[PDB]
DNA sequence: GAGAATCCCGGTGCCGAGGCCGCTCAATTGGTCGTAGACAGCTCTAGCACCGCTTAAACGCACGTACGCGCTGTCCCCCGCGTTTTAACCGCCAAGGGGATTACTCCCTAGTCTCCAGGCACGTGTCAGATATATACATCCTGTTCCA
DNA sequence: TGGAACAGGATGTATATATCTGACACGTGCCTGGAGACTAGGGAGTAATCCCCTTGGCGGTTAAAACGCGGGGGACAGCGCGTACGTGCGTTTAAGCGGTGCTAGAGCTGTCTACGACCAATTGAGCGGCCTCGGCACCGGGATTCTC
């Protein structure tokens, strides 16, 4: 299972994760292979801003997906 | 080299006389849009008055003629030695009228 | 009317916001949608 | 400014002209100075004014200069922009006939 | 004597687009001076199109080559399909 | 015989007729053809709505109910191709886009 | 001591105070009296409309701006803080006014 | 009428410093007063001999702001909002 | 088909000014652009004039004044010297 | 009666009449003065003779009994008032003005 | 009937830069110029470029002439003398 | 051996003395045909619009190379880089 | 944590934005007539594709050096603040200059016809000039020499 | 030991002559565009009148400009290093030249037809004037935010 995290700056980058993996998680990884402070992220998916308990299988992610990431500075 | 020239005065006097006042150039000063030279108090005093060239009528400026005229010492130079005695009549001019008026 | 897309963010605005709530876009006209070549993350 | 009318010049009667039967002579050298192109050192001929100097030069002597380089006057370093900035003195061209021919 | 602006035109474009916002005269002057000159600008376009082309008639085909050379990108794309869209309605009716 | 606009015949709001007049009257060639002046006037009303649009959003953005200079020069200006259409153009009472080099701001 | 800012927290408030402003920054009559001075040169007992010294001080000051814009790029591209002449002169010869 | 002489003085350095405010300019040296004056009196002189000779060709006396307009749009800096 | 050109003219000026030069076809065609440009400027600006001040006509005034606005300085006093020449020449028969 | 040319009545080389065909023909304006052709023929004189006499002038002064588009160029971007006349024309094979930066310079 | 043209700016050479550099008066140059005076003659061309198309797909032809060239330039403010017009 | 600096003041004068065309005629056309074809297809071009074409390239790289050389002297440098070129574009108001 | 700036809220006033009515002139509708151009046909030219050859120019590599880029230190010159002063601004009045409109008439330019010579396409002889060859002068650099 | 001065070899470059050559300047036929005469109708010059708006002056009221002070931050200069660029050489690539052939398409000519200018009658859209009530500038008071 991937999935894909666009940022605005063009660059995709694919991660393998996992349905039942946590936000807490995803954001892990994605400081651990881009440096990318947690506090500075914010993830839209289907309209929608993740909220911080929830997990992909509660908005119902599936294979190839596409998230959209936000950098604001804090 | 050229030699010692002797010429009468009358060939060159109407070439070097003041139109404005009919006597020997005094501080002569030229009006450069047409290069046209008269007495400083000649042409000062008709500028006052109008703001062509007594000459040629050409305009001399829109606004302000006396933005284009200038003291000419070439011409100065060339009267005061051209002329004999113009000097010393000049000079003692000035000094008897400020011997009585200082 | 009713809730309207973004372009550069997908997410949902409401009818009365005319900057988006997270990266702040101006909303578009209804034929020319806004481009993403103005800013950057920083 | 800069040409109010004196004392002396408001009131100031013309010089009379001399019209007795006398001649002038000159020296070769009594208008030296007076009559030498700043360029070429030489006896003027087809002699051009600047318009806010007022310095006299040679035709050629000052077309030459001013297209070598240096737009500016030889004799005051006063700019000029171009030809255009030059009047022909026919008064100067008539005196230096007379008197030297 | 009567002064012809485009005040009454620009005021129904914006009742159409925005029906509860005014607009001020300022900005109406603003908004005339912006359609005088644009109009001037497409149609000393199209008068030199004209010329070059040994053409005695100003036409839409000319109108739509200088609305392609002086507006960018998708302006003049919208602004072209505009244009065709009214002169076949034109027509048409 | 009924009058019926030539605006209303095409659907525009702009005056076809006197966009006709002022194309002949203009000097700009001997003969004018037909939908000429309704293209221009279709082109005109176009850019008109676009601007009037996005001015419209930026001034209600600001929780007012009146178009001003400012909110016209916010608009053209944040509008790229606007901008570009207009890089020549100076409007009254508009002011500048606020804009500081960060450079000349303190970080950490 | 009585309190005391930094320089540069003034400079910083004033630009974004004028950036947000909008009204004009230079003296109705001073300005009018410079424009009638320069006029007096081209002719002589003119009139002016007042939208006319309007229009011109819209003109000059926004001309101004866009000037001040291009000088502080320059003085930030010489690795610098503070604008100077050299920044002026050089902005304007490559804008092509010199 | 008055000489009307020395005049550009009356930009000041308050309002120099407030146009670089506007501008976004963090510092000022000394000498950009005396440099802005310049280019001011130069811009003007141009402006203002267009205009004149715009209102001297319609044979009027009365300098209008539609002569002003006319002399920015040859120039290349077209204003709006004033006709 | 001809096609005109201000070749002759241009040459009749040359000899007039410099007697024994010569000059090569680029620079001919150089000249004849330089010359078609200038007339196009001094036209435009002219006609400009005429459609300011609600006239009808195009006169000498208009290209008197618009010589004055487009030449610089001395280029434009001497042109404006010709020009009225020219044109009391002209009409002094 | 002989025809005489307008051109040779204002004393002129340019074409007075091709000029006011080209005014009429150009769509300036609704009518034309009588006038204004020999005006506008004037202008153009004189530029053209302004501009001829510096190429000319160059033109000899190389050596080159003939005007090259070089020495157009040499003419008109050695005065300031051509310069600005023609500051935004491209001349084809004109090259550039030698002018080096004085810091370039060695020391 | 031709396919597609590629890597023909790499045809503007290095040497090439260096000359024009050269007659502007630039004394020293860096590595990155190439490239960005690449991109800088690619855009002024493309914009050039369409504007001649334009003016010759309104005349109905199908060559490009150099009188349309010089009315491009003309328009973007680049007029130019010796082509023409 | 020459010091460096020498040979590029000789080509400084060279090429400002001469009037010539600096770039290949060959791939400046292969390359003004290829960009034209993303715009029309099967076009043809004259030899005399492809000749001003490159006359006009030059003429502005020769220009932009100029104001380069300015903003790098501005800088304390005798070394053109590309900052310089984008300040002199940006205040040029190409981008 | 003290202190100055600026957002947030609530009142108040006032003036101009928008709606309404009357008139008048300009956009509609209808018809005619002259010619601009849309289409078909033909010609010939110049743009594209190909060949081979020669050598000019681009490529790649190596080396030394000089110049760009921190880093430190100093000192001087803008910044921020308080106090004095000065003239900008606002409200008011008054006079007349000239911008804007109207009416009359006159003369100047568009349009038509006829005539004819000025300039353009075409053809051709000759010399200005690019190119090649050789030479002496101005630049440039490194190695050597004398003084500190 | 280095640093300023100088001589000699190498290289670019202007100068002096000879080649030959392709473009420049001149002569000719002719045909189309410019000149001479004449008419007529409207654009524009000229004179008179109205009243709108610009200029000039006055008196308060402050808001803003001018002047002086202390000090800290930024501009400038000197230093060191090591990295990127200029210079030179040898090799490889392909551009420029001269020639051939084919044909798509630009350019010119005849026709005939549909389209736009021009004129009349008219009637409704838009501009000028007026009036009113709500949106925004300014007022004051807290509350929050940014600095030092
Ligand atoms: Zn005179
Ligand atoms: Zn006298
Ligand atoms: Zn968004
Ligand atoms: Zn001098
Ligand atoms: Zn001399």
């Amino acid at each position: 299972m991937q999935i894909f995290v666009k940022t605005l700056t063009g660059k995709t980058i694919t991660l393998e994760v996992e349905p039942s993996d946590t936000i807490e998680n995803v954001k892990a990884k994605i400081q651990d292979k881009e440096g990318i402070p947690p506090d500075q992220q914010r993830l839209i998916f289907a309209g929608k801003q993740l909220e911080d308990g929830r997990t992909l299988s509660d908005y119902n992610i599936q294979k190839e997906s596409t998230l959209h990431l936000v950098l604001r500075l804090r | 080299m050229h030699r010692t020239t002797r010429i009468k005065i009358t060939e060159l006097n109407p070439h070097l006389m003041c139109v404005l006042c009919g006597g020997y150039f005094i501080d002569a000063t030229t009006i450069i849009e047409c290069l046209h030279s008269f007495c400083k108090t000649c042409i000062v005093r008709y500028l006052e008055t109008s703001k062509y060239c007594p000459i040629c009528d050409v305009q001399v400026h829109k606004t302000r003629p006396l933005l284009n005229i200038r003291s000419d010492k070439t011409l100065q130079d060339i009267v005061y030695k051209l002329v004999p005695g113009l000097f010393k009549n000049e000079m003692k001019r000035r000094r008897d009228f400020y011997a009585a008026h200082p | 009317e009713g809730f309207w897309d973004c372009s550069v963010c997908t997410f949902r605005n409401s009818a009365e916001a005319f900057k988006c709530s997270i990266c702040d876009v101006r909303k578009g006209t209804s034929t020319r949608k806004p481009r993403i070549n103005s800013q950057l993350v920083a | 400014k800069t040409w109010e009318l004196s004392l002396y010049e408001l009131q100031r009667t013309p010089q009379e002209a001399i019209t007795d039967g006398l001649e002038i002579v000159v020296s070769p050298r009594s208008l030296h100075s007076e009559l030498m192109c700043p360029i070429c050192l030489d006896m003027l001929k087809n002699t051009m004014t600047t318009k806010e100097c007022l310095h006299r030069f040679c035709a050629d002597c000052i077309i030459t200069a001013l297209r070598s380089g240096n737009k500016e006057c030889p004799t005051c370093r006063k700019k000029l922009v171009s030809k255009r900035s030059l009047r022909p003195d026919p008064n100067f061209d008539a005196l230096i006939s007379k008197i030297y021919p | 004597t009567r002064k012809e602006s485009y005040a009454i035109y620009v005021y129904k474009v914006l009742k159409q687009v925005h029906p509860d916002t005014g607009i001020s005269s300022k900005a109406m002057s603003i908004m005339n001076s912006f359609v005088n000159d644009v109009f001037e600008r497409i149609a000393g376009e199209a008068s030199r199109l004209a010329h070059y082309n040994k053409r005695s008639t100003i036409t839409s085909r000319e109108i739509q080559t200088a609305v392609r050379l002086l507006l960018p990108g998708e302006l003049a794309k919208h602004a072209v399909s505009e244009g065709t869209k009214a002169v076949t309605k034109y027509t048409s009716a | 015989a009924k009058a019926k606009t030539r605006s209303s015949r095409a659907g525009l709001q702009f005056p076809v007729g006197r966009v006709h007049r002022l194309l002949r009257k203009g000097n700009y060639a001997e003969r004018v053809g037909a939908g000429a002046p309704v293209y221009l006037a279709a082109v005109l009303e176009y850019l008109t709505a676009e601007i009037l649009e996005l001015a419209g959003n930026a001034a209600r953005d600001n929780k007012k109910t009146r178009i001003i200079p400012r909110h016209l020069q916010l608009a053209v200006r944040n509008d790229e191709e606007l901008n570009k259409l207009l890089g020549r153009v100076t409007i009254a009472q508009g002011g500048v886009l606020p804009n500081i080099q960060s450079v000349l701001l303190p970080c950490k | 001591k009585p309190h005391r800012y930094r320089p540069g927290t003034v400079a910083l408030r004033e630009i974004r105070r004028y950036q947000k402003s909008t009204e004009l920054l230079i003296r109705k009559l001073p300005f009018q009296r410079l424009v009638r001075e320069i006029a007096q040169d081209f002719k002589t007992d003119l009139r002016f409309q007042s939208s006319a010294v309007m229009a011109l001080q819209e003109a000059s000051e926004a001309y101004l701006v866009a000037l001040f814009e291009d000088t502080n790029l320059c003085a930030i591209h010489a690795k610098r803080v503070t604008i100077m002449p050299k920044d002026i002169q050089l902005a304007r010869r490559i804008r092509g006014e010199r | 009428r008055k000489v009307l002489r020395d005049n550009i003085q009356g930009i000041t350095k308050p309002a120099i410093r407030r146009l670089a405010r506007r501008g976004g300019v963090k510092r000022i040296s000394g000498l950009i007063y005396e440099e802005t004056r310049g280019v001011l009196k130069v811009f003007l002189e141009n402006v203002i001999r267009d205009a004149v000779t715009y209102t001297e060709h319609a044979k009027r006396k009365t300098v209008t702001a539609m002569d002003v307009v006319y002399a920015l749009k040859r120039q290349g800096r077209t204003l709006y909002g004033f006709g």
